[PDB]
């Protein structure tokens, strides 16, 4: 197979910003390469076919350069409609191959996490199961770590996270994580910690509750 | 500035010309659903508006610019085979090898194939005594205008790899005064197309020699060199045997 | 004006096969060859194969041969693709893509709204929906976090309002987690005023279609 490698995997970038992102193919396909849009929740959109051809109704901001194995798109001036994911994919053999895509958003300044936690409900704990949420709210950059430490001992796969979109009005993530432990396991133990790292925090700042206080 | 005349040295329109260009237009459209947005009718049209009522001498490309617009057609860049005086096994192939693409594998080229027609000045009848030959009466008539519009359209739309398959029976090889030799290989693209690859088709001799050295060759070589493109030329030794062999790729 | 239109969401057992239609509406269809791609929740695109359409010839990629069947049958407008055996890795939404036909492949230049394919050996189930109660640990300063535990529901989509949708500012509902039982787990959080938490009522209001499934759920404090 012919493999697409895009870089960045992420690009920061302002309204008005020149943005160019590369494609790579690890042999030659002469112009034969594309470019697709890709918003959350929604199909892609042609913009470029052989290298440098824009798709009728594509604004002129878009442009395209490459031929044998190195190609770019380049956003003359970034508008609020090109914030999303931008892939390549080559044509000129099978199978057809496709890069990894590149995400442009929206650049601000460094926002710490507002760390909140929330103890498992009383009517969750009646059904045999103790679901412990650690909410990191409003942060940037996206990149967060959250460690659960019970009794100051590690948690390691007993939880699972997940990140929103960027925010249209403020440009910033959240980030929900949930600790799920049997009731009889959630009873042995007391102190129940969330531990935070971002470049917005100086040091790794814990959110804790004692369980029934 | 041609002399005014009413009997010419060619065949006359194709019985049936009208009906015949129609019916060719419905089926083409039956077999490649991309194209059923084509109005026929609309075709047929643009077609006798580019010759009725004109000197079959003073066709202008520009007569046939209605037609192309109607008859515009993305054909795949990659899967062409150009030929030169040898029509006969070109199609074969592409009988064969049903994704590859000759000019008259195209819409506008399948409505012409093998038909002639012309108008009279002064008059809107088509003519189906005679038309106007080539070489005997002038050059620019209906049907040789009509296929150097559409033969300069296809070459254009070439890239990769494009075949052309040549007849090495002939005195020339490759004539520079036939329609591919003045036309088609002028209006290959650089970088769009990679390389042009020649097959010599051979005849019935006993003394088989390699005609791929052939001056014809070297001067074709040359014309696509000077545009940056690659030449490659194949010896077909038994195109028989080719036509069998070429059922696997 | 012309634009692709693909069948609905799909939900499949382990095994079974799934058959996704591709119809062209609202203009001229020109596409020589009809091309799929899928992408699986979270990730990138995956080319499967294409047809050319006067021919009815199709080109897979390896991992696809044997397992999907392309049709686009000349005497009707619409395409399919058949994927048969199906495997929970082959959960993701599928795309139909039309090629002008420049080339032989060509890039696509349109593409199907996209069908999501959920293949799992789970059955309908509606959610669980628990309180994520304000607190002194969900506070900072002016401002109150409070929330819904939307637990152990299949398959995708819940729809998540605040007071019946009066509420929408600073509402993060966040994408769903499979969990290793087979169930989707969702959170829905606001901040609110930590001063209107005595006065103010705020219930999350989730809906899951599937199961037949609404829930109100008022969150306050303890």
């Amino acid at each position: 197979d012919i493999q697409m490698t895009q870089s960045p995997s992420s690009l920061s970038a302002s309204v008005g910003d020149r943005v160019t992102i590369t494609c790579r193919a690890s042999q030659g396909i002469r112009s034969w390469l594309a470019w697709y849009q890709q918003k959350p929740e929604k199909a892609p959109k042609s913009l470029i076919y052989a290298a440098s051809s824009l798709q009728s109704g594509v604004p002129s901001r878009f442009s395209g350069s490459g031929s044998g194995t190195d190609f770019t798109l380049t956003i003359s001036s970034l508008q609020p409609e090109d914030f999303a994911t931008y892939y390549c994919q080559q044509y000129n053999s099978y199978p057809l191959t496709f890069g990894g895509g590149t995400k442009v958003e929206i650049k601000r300044t460094v926002a710490a996490p507002s760390v909140f936690i929330f103890p498992p409900s009383d009517e969750q704990l009646k059904s045999g199961t103790a679901s412990v949420v650690c909410l990191l709210n409003n942060f940037y950059p996206r990149e967060a770590k959250v460690q659960w430490k019970v009794d100051n001992a590690l948690q390691s796969g007993n939880s699972q996270e997940s990140v929103t979109e960027q925010d249209s009005k403020d440009s910033t993530y959240s980030l929900s994580s949930t600790l799920t432990l049997s009731k009889a396991d959630y009873e042995k133990h007391k102190v129940y910690a969330c531990e935070v790292t971002h470049q917005g925090l100086s040091s790794p700042v814990t959110k804790s509750f004692n369980r029934g206080e | 500035h041609h002399r005014w005349r009413q009997t010419w040295s060619g065949p006359g329109t194709t019985k049936r010309f009208p009906e015949t260009v129609l019916a060719r237009c419905v089926k083409y459209t039956e077999i490649h659903p991309e194209m059923r947005h084509v109005d026929c009718q609309s075709v047929w049209d643009a077609f006798k508006g580019a010759f009725i009522s004109k000197h079959p001498c003073d066709i202008t490309e520009e007569d046939y610019q209605p037609l192309m617009k109607l008859g515009t057609q993305t054909v795949p860049c990659n899967k062409i085979l150009l030929w030169s005086r040898i029509k006969d096994l070109a199609h074969q192939f592409t009988q064969v090898q049903r994704d590859m693409f000759t000019l008259e594998d195209t819409l506008l080229g399948y409505l012409a194939d093998d038909l002639t027609w012309c108008g009279e000045f002064a008059t809107s009848k088509i003519n189906y005594q005679s038309c106007p030959d080539w070489r005997k009466d002038c050059s620019n008539n209906p049907v040789s205008v009509f296929w150097k519009t559409v033969s300069r359209r296809f070459a254009e739309a070439a890239c990769d790899v494009v075949h052309v398959m040549l007849d090495g029976s002939r005195s020339k090889i490759f004539d520079k005064d036939s329609t591919f030799g003045s036309v088609e290989v002028h209006n290959l693209q650089p970088e769009k197309v990679q390389t042009l690859e020649a097959w010599v088709i051979h005849g019935g001799r006993e003394d088989s020699r390699d005609l791929c050295q052939d001056p014809t060759i070297k001067e074709l070589e040359s014309i696509i060199s000077k545009r940056n493109i690659q030449f490659s030329c194949k010896n077909i030794y038994r195109p028989d045997k080719f036509l069998q062999c070429v059922k696997n790729p | 004006q012309v634009q692709l239109v693909q069948s609905g969401a799909e939900v499949k057992k382990p095994g079974s096969s799934v058959k996704v239609s591709c119809k062209a509406f609202g203009g001229t269809f020109s596409s020589y060859a009809i091309s799929w791609v899928r992408q699986a929740p979270g990730q990138g695109l995956e080319w499967m194969g294409r047809i050319i359409r006067f021919l009815g010839i199709a080109n897979y990629a390896q991992k696809f041969q044997g397992r999907v069947t392309l049709i686009a049958d000349k005497s009707t407008n619409t395409a399919y693709m058949e994927l048969s055996s199906l495997r929970s890795e082959d959960t993701a939404v599928y795309y139909c893509a039309g090629e002008p036909g420049e080339r032989d492949p060509d890039a696509v230049d349109i593409w199907g709204q996209g069908t999501m394919v959920t293949v799992s050996s789970a059955s309908t189930k509606g959610p669980s929906v628990f309180p994520l109660a304000p607190s002194s640990k969900s506070t900072s300063g002016g401002t109150a976090a409070l929330g819904c535990l939307v637990k152990d529901y299949f398959p995708e989509p819940v729809t998540v309002s605040w007071n019946s949708g009066a509420l929408t500012s600073g509402v993060h509902t966040f994408p769903a987690v499979l969990q290793s039982s087979g169930l989707y787990s969702l959170s829905s959080v606001v901040t609110v005023p930590s001063s209107s938490l005595g006065t103010q009522t705020y219930i999350c209001n989730v809906n899951h279609k599937p199961s037949n499934t609404k829930v109100d759920k008022r969150v306050e404090p303890k």
